[PDB]
């Protein structure tokens, strides 16, 4: 029906898609829940589904997922920018392009098998399974998918940062 | 698509000299080394961390022999690949949940192994024929 | 990601490639064109027949680019920045073609350097070619 | 560049202005105790003389002053990568071993690949440094070289080099 972008979409790589009619929720279609907490604490393993490219750079025919653990924030800016200080940051990305790294984004490294997210995986939720209440939460939304296997970290924008904006957008 | 008689003859001639007991194990070990996520399906094969451990694993060699035998079976029936690989595709899709792209990766790794084994005899024409063969095998083994 | 051991293996393998790099790249281009004809749509102005001088020159250029990437393995995005911009914007080459060319380069290296294409070296060269492809396909849109 | 790993804790000094004759590090002017526009990737590390225990030697050459060049770092012998190894580096090494420096070629004369570590890479000597480690070079052990690239020198007094054409 309509698409609304984040007001600061240069700093918060988020856009919202609204369907014409509410989708029929079943065993194959079901919304993820926006977290009430911050599950992006370092070491937490979330499942990143994706429809993006695979090891042959071919868009995957079947949906896949990986269990990427969130990495230390300082290690991630240091991996892409220079030294996590604005006056010494440099375009040090192992991939050509630079991710959007700020306080609204976290980073998840590759899994134990050196597998990561590639082109076309952006927009996929960093789904985190809360074992206490057995609910799946979109801890982050994959923003930097250009980290196929060269850059060690994929950049995910924190949903809790955008949670206030999206809820205000659902109202209208 | 139908494979031309010249391409079929080239594929058969090159496969006649393929060491069935070693080439398949080499290809499977190379797949597990280059693409370490494929080691996820062979966690029952023992140590698979070091590349030397992967290539020297007896279980990996035996399973590579079985995989290369399946490749030979699909080669003898190049015109009927889905029928010959229905059971294996069902196994991989349901019992093992192997992603179809892993089959294409193993086909490419097998082509690399064949080139490594045969030197300049793996000409670009016979490589194109073998790429068609492995693409057919992977498509018949997928979905 | 390229580990220091992987970088060492790639540097050694490309060093023993040495001066044969131009014809290695020409053979890799020929293998890509024959095995995967869909990659020929990006070369409509080239003579794509076997032994073509134009394909040989482009293979020499590709191998020189790969040599520069190997020499700057720690700064590959800067080494391939011009090529990244070119392939991503002017030519709009789809990344699957980059993976096909990487596979064909690996096949050429295996066929021409069988003694030095060990599984560890094969994995390292695959990782380096994936890094090259990712740098060149990063700006694709 | 935190080559010895990334440290932990508060960075104490940022811009230390030391001319050399200081009794301790916490005696230079600097700009504060804990005031720094740094990260933990900028932790400075040093290598000292009595710890490194450096010495140079030539192994597996046709003469006592030729062959593969091997440098000892922290009690273990290692070779030198030939990347960035040129005639100035060879001259510095030859004058360091204290034997004729009239002509100082590069490349091990007939030595095979060395064994163990490869310590120095891209040594940039101006030709006047007292030894090979006062020159500008990459960090000890930080390189992607194999032992096929072992650097060497050929210290000769411009007298035993002979050239001729044979077979024509
Ligand atoms: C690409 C062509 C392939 C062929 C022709 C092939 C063939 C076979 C054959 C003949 C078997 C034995 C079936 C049985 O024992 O009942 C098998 C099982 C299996 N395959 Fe494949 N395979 C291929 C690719 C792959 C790949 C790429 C993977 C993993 C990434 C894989 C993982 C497995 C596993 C885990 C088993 C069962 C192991 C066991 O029974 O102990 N296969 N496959
Ligand atoms: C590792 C992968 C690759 C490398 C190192 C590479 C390198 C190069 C280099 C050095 C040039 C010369 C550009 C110039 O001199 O201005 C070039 C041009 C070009 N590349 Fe690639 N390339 C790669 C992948 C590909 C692939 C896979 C394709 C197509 C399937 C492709 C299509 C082209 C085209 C169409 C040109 C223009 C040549 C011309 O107009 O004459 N590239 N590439
Ligand atoms: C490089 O050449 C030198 C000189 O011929 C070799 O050193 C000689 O080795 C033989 C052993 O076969 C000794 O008897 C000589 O006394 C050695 N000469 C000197 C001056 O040391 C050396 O072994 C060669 N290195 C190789 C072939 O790797
Ligand atoms: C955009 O940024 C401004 C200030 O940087 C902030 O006040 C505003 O809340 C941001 N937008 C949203 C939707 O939060
Ligand atoms: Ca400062
Ligand atoms: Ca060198």
């Amino acid at each position: 029906e309509k698409v609304v972008l984040h007001p600061n979409y240069s700093q918060v790589d988020i856009g919202l898609i609204k369907l014409k009619q509410k989708v029929s929720v079943n065993e194959r279609v079901m919304p993820i829940c926006l977290p009430s907490k911050d599950y992006a604490e370092v070491g937490r393993v979330g499942y990143v589904s994706g429809w993006g490219r695979n090891a042959n750079f071919k868009f995957t025919d079947h949906l896949k997922y990986v269990m990427l653990p969130v990495a230390d924030q300082d290690q991630c800016i240091r991996h892409y920018e220079g030294s996590t200080v604005p006056e010494k940051k440099t375009p040090k990305s192992p991939v050509g392009v630079q991710p959007i790294l700020n306080e609204h984004t976290f980073c998840a490294g590759m899994s134990k098998y050196q597998e990561d997210t590639c082109y076309g995986d952006a927009g996929s939720a960093f789904a985190v399974h809360d074992l206490e209440e057995d609910t799946w939460y979109a801890t982050g939304i994959l923003s930097f998918d250009k980290s196929c296997a060269v850059a060690e970290y994929g950049v995910y924008v924190k949903v809790t940062s955008i949670q206030d904006w999206v809820q205000k957008t659902i109202a209208e | 698509v139908h494979l031309t008689p010249e391409e079929k003859s080239a594929v058969t001639a090159l496969w006649g000299k393929v060491n069935v007991d070693e080439v398949g194990g080499e290809a499977l070990g190379r797949l597990l080394v280059v693409y370490p996520w494929t080691q996820r399906f062979f966690e029952s094969f023992g140590d698979l961390s070091t590349p030397d451990a992967v290539m020297g694993n007896p279980k990996v060699k035996a399973h590579g022999k079985k995989v290369l035998g399946a490749f030979s079976d699909g080669l003898a029936h190049l015109d009927n690949l889905k029928g010959t690989f229905a059971t294996l595709s069902e196994l991989h899709c349901d019992k093992l949940h192997v992603d179809p792209e892993n089959f294409r990766l193993l086909g490419n790794v097998l082509v690399c192994v064949l080139a490594h084994h045969f030197g300049k005899e793996f000409t670009p024409p016979v490589q194109a024929a073998y790429q068609k063969v492995v693409a057919g095998v992977a498509n018949a083994l997928a979905h | 990601v390229l580990s220091p051991a992987d970088k060492t293996n790639v540097k050694a393998a490309w060093g023993k490639v040495g001066a044969h790099a131009g014809e290695y790249g020409a053979e890799a281009l020929e293998r890509m064109f024959l095995s995967f004809p869909t990659t020929k749509t990006y070369f409509p102005h080239f003579d794509l027949s076997h032994g073509s001088a134009q394909v040989k020159g482009h293979g020499k250029k590709v191998a020189d680019a790969l040599t520069n990437a190997v020499a700057h393995v720690d700064d590959m995005p800067n080494a391939l920045s011009a090529l990244s911009d070119l392939h991503a914007h002017k030519l709009r080459v789809d990344p699957v073609n980059f993976k096909l060319l990487s596979h064909c380069l690996l096949v050429t290296l295996a066929a021409h350097l069988p003694a030095e294409f060990t599984p560890a070296v094969h994995a390292s060269l695959d990782k380096f070619l994936a890094s090259v492809s990712t740098v060149l396909t990063s700006k694709y849109r | 560049s935190s080559n010895f790993g990334e440290g932990s804790g508060p960075i104490w000094f940022d811009d230390l202005i030391c001319n050399g004759n200081e009794s301790a590090l916490w005696n230079c002017k600097h700009q504060g105790w804990g005031k720094h526009n740094c990260d933990h990737a900028e932790d400075a590390g040093v290598i000292c003389s009595k710890g490194a225990d450096l010495s140079l030697r030539l192994v597996d050459g046709v003469t006592e002053c030729s062959g593969r060049l091997e440098v000892r770092f922290q009690g273990e012998w290692g070779t030198i990568c030939d990347d960035g190894w040129d005639s100035y580096d060879a001259a510095v090494a030859c004058k360091q071993l204290g034997c004729p420096t009239a002509v100082t070629a590069i490349g091990r004369v007939n030595a095979s690949k060395g064994f163990g570590h490869i310590w120095l890479d891209s040594v940039s000597c101006q030709g006047h440094e007292p030894a090979i480690w006062q020159c500008k070079h990459h960090e000890w052990g930080k390189h992607y070289c194999n032992h096929n690239e072992d650097a060497g020198v050929t210290c000769s007094d411009g007298s035993d080099l002979e050239l001729r054409l044979r077979g024509g």
